[PDB]
Protein backbone atom coordinates (compact mmCIF):
# COMPACT_ATOMS: atom_id res chain seq x y z
CA UNK A 1 0.00 0.00 0.00
CA UNK A 2 2.98 2.69 1.01
CA UNK A 3 4.66 1.76 -2.50
CA UNK A 4 1.15 1.91 -3.88
CA UNK A 5 0.85 5.81 -2.72
CA UNK A 6 4.09 6.51 -3.50
CA UNK A 7 4.11 5.59 -7.50
CA UNK A 8 0.83 7.30 -7.72
CA UNK A 9 2.58 10.27 -5.99
CA UNK A 10 5.12 10.00 -8.56
CA UNK A 11 2.68 9.74 -11.63
CA UNK A 12 2.07 13.62 -11.05
CA UNK A 13 5.51 14.60 -11.23
CA UNK A 14 6.60 11.83 -13.91
CA UNK A 15 4.21 12.56 -16.37
CA UNK A 16 4.56 17.10 -15.70
CA UNK A 17 8.47 16.90 -15.71
CA UNK A 18 8.49 14.29 -18.96
CA UNK A 19 6.50 17.16 -20.81
CA UNK A 20 9.65 19.22 -20.23
CA UNK A 21 11.97 17.22 -22.33
CA UNK A 22 11.42 19.01 -25.56
CA UNK A 23 12.00 22.50 -24.46
CA UNK A 24 15.03 21.70 -22.95
CA UNK A 25 16.55 19.89 -25.84
CA UNK A 26 16.58 23.28 -27.60
CA UNK A 27 18.09 24.62 -24.69
CA UNK A 28 20.89 22.47 -24.47
CA UNK A 29 21.20 22.71 -28.22
CA UNK A 30 21.78 26.68 -27.91
CA UNK A 31 23.98 26.32 -24.45
CA UNK A 32 26.32 23.88 -26.68
CA UNK A 33 26.59 26.81 -29.46
CA UNK A 34 27.20 29.15 -26.34
CA UNK A 35 30.27 26.85 -25.37
CA UNK A 36 30.89 26.04 -29.19
CA UNK A 37 31.60 29.84 -29.22
CA UNK A 38 33.67 30.55 -26.02
CA UNK A 39 35.85 27.82 -27.11
CA UNK A 40 36.22 29.63 -30.77
CA UNK A 41 36.90 32.67 -28.85
CA UNK A 42 39.64 31.75 -26.54
CA UNK A 43 41.23 29.79 -29.14
CA UNK A 44 41.76 32.52 -31.51
CA UNK A 45 42.45 35.06 -28.56
CA UNK A 46 45.36 32.23 -27.49
CA UNK A 47 46.44 32.31 -31.07
CA UNK A 48 46.46 36.49 -31.49
CA UNK A 49 48.08 36.75 -28.24
CA UNK A 50 50.89 34.38 -29.06
CA UNK B 1 12.29 35.98 -32.92
CA UNK B 2 11.82 33.55 -30.51
CA UNK B 3 9.27 35.60 -27.84
CA UNK B 4 9.43 33.05 -25.47
CA UNK B 5 9.82 35.75 -22.99
CA UNK B 6 6.31 35.59 -23.14
CA UNK B 7 6.03 32.37 -22.39
CA UNK B 8 8.18 32.31 -19.77
CA UNK B 9 6.37 34.96 -18.30
CA UNK B 10 2.85 33.00 -18.10
CA UNK B 11 4.99 29.93 -16.59
CA UNK B 12 6.07 32.08 -13.47
CA UNK B 13 2.47 33.41 -13.20
CA UNK B 14 1.20 29.58 -13.25
CA UNK B 15 4.10 28.61 -10.75
CA UNK B 16 4.03 31.64 -8.51
CA UNK B 17 0.36 31.16 -7.88
CA UNK B 18 0.89 27.60 -7.70
CA UNK B 19 3.27 28.53 -4.60
CA UNK B 20 1.01 31.44 -3.21
CA UNK B 21 -1.69 28.20 -3.10
CA UNK B 22 0.65 26.25 -1.10
CA UNK B 23 1.40 28.60 1.44
CA UNK B 24 -2.64 29.43 1.61
CA UNK B 25 -4.20 25.91 1.80
CA UNK B 26 -0.62 23.42 2.43
CA UNK B 27 -1.33 22.53 5.88
CA UNK B 28 -5.09 21.42 5.00
CA UNK B 29 -4.05 20.01 1.85
CA UNK B 30 -1.77 17.66 4.01
CA UNK B 31 -4.86 16.94 6.82
CA UNK B 32 -7.05 15.92 4.40
CA UNK B 33 -4.46 13.66 1.93
CA UNK B 34 -4.73 10.99 5.27
CA UNK B 35 -7.85 10.59 5.45
CA UNK B 36 -9.45 11.34 2.41
CA UNK B 37 -12.21 8.20 2.19
CA UNK B 38 -14.59 9.83 4.17
CA UNK B 39 -15.80 12.20 2.32
CA UNK B 40 -17.38 9.32 0.15
CA UNK B 41 -19.34 8.35 2.96
CA UNK B 42 -22.10 11.05 4.19
CA UNK B 43 -23.56 9.80 7.74
CA UNK B 44 -27.18 9.48 6.53
CA UNK B 45 -25.54 8.26 3.68
CA UNK B 46 -24.61 5.53 5.61
CA UNK B 47 -27.70 4.54 6.76
CA UNK B 48 -28.85 4.36 3.29
CA UNK B 49 -25.95 2.37 2.53
CA UNK C 1 -15.04 13.70 -2.35
CA UNK C 2 -14.37 14.11 -6.13
CA UNK C 3 -13.55 17.86 -5.39
CA UNK C 4 -10.99 16.45 -2.86
CA UNK C 5 -9.56 14.02 -5.19
CA UNK C 6 -9.34 16.76 -8.58
CA UNK C 7 -7.35 19.02 -5.60
CA UNK C 8 -5.18 16.16 -4.09
CA UNK C 9 -4.29 15.34 -8.12
CA UNK C 10 -3.47 19.21 -8.36
CA UNK C 11 -1.40 19.97 -5.09
CA UNK C 12 1.64 17.80 -6.48
CA UNK C 13 1.86 19.30 -9.63
CA UNK C 14 1.60 22.70 -8.07
CA UNK C 15 4.26 21.39 -5.33
CA UNK C 16 6.07 20.14 -8.51
CA UNK C 17 6.36 23.26 -10.84
CA UNK C 18 6.45 25.96 -7.31
CA UNK C 19 10.28 25.11 -7.30
CA UNK C 20 10.52 26.26 -10.43
CA UNK C 21 10.08 30.00 -10.30
CA UNK C 22 13.30 30.34 -9.52
CA UNK C 23 15.23 28.78 -11.91
CA UNK C 24 12.37 30.27 -14.11
CA UNK C 25 13.23 33.86 -13.03
CA UNK C 26 16.52 33.58 -14.17
CA UNK C 27 15.78 32.22 -17.11
CA UNK C 28 13.56 35.24 -18.24
CA UNK C 29 16.40 37.61 -16.55
CA UNK C 30 18.35 36.11 -19.12
CA UNK C 31 15.94 35.68 -21.83
CA UNK C 32 14.55 39.26 -21.91
CA UNK C 33 18.48 40.29 -21.40
CA UNK C 34 18.94 38.69 -24.83
CA UNK C 35 15.94 40.05 -26.52
CA UNK C 36 17.62 43.72 -25.08
CA UNK C 37 20.36 42.96 -26.63
CA UNK C 38 18.39 41.57 -30.39
CA UNK C 39 16.40 44.62 -29.98
CA UNK C 40 19.56 46.43 -30.17
CA UNK C 41 20.59 44.57 -32.58
CA UNK C 42 18.34 44.84 -35.10
CA UNK C 43 18.23 49.09 -34.24
CA UNK C 44 21.53 49.18 -35.34
CA UNK C 45 21.67 47.38 -38.48
CA UNK C 46 18.21 50.10 -39.71
CA UNK C 47 20.55 52.72 -37.79
CA UNK C 48 23.17 51.82 -40.60
CA UNK C 49 21.20 50.44 -43.29
CA UNK C 50 20.86 54.00 -44.94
Amino acid sequence: WQSARELLRDWPSQRHLADRVQPLRMRLSELEQRLNNQQNAERLLSEFCK
Amino acid sequence: LIDRVEEVREEMDEAQEAARFLQQHGSALTKLEPMVAVLQSDPQQHEQL
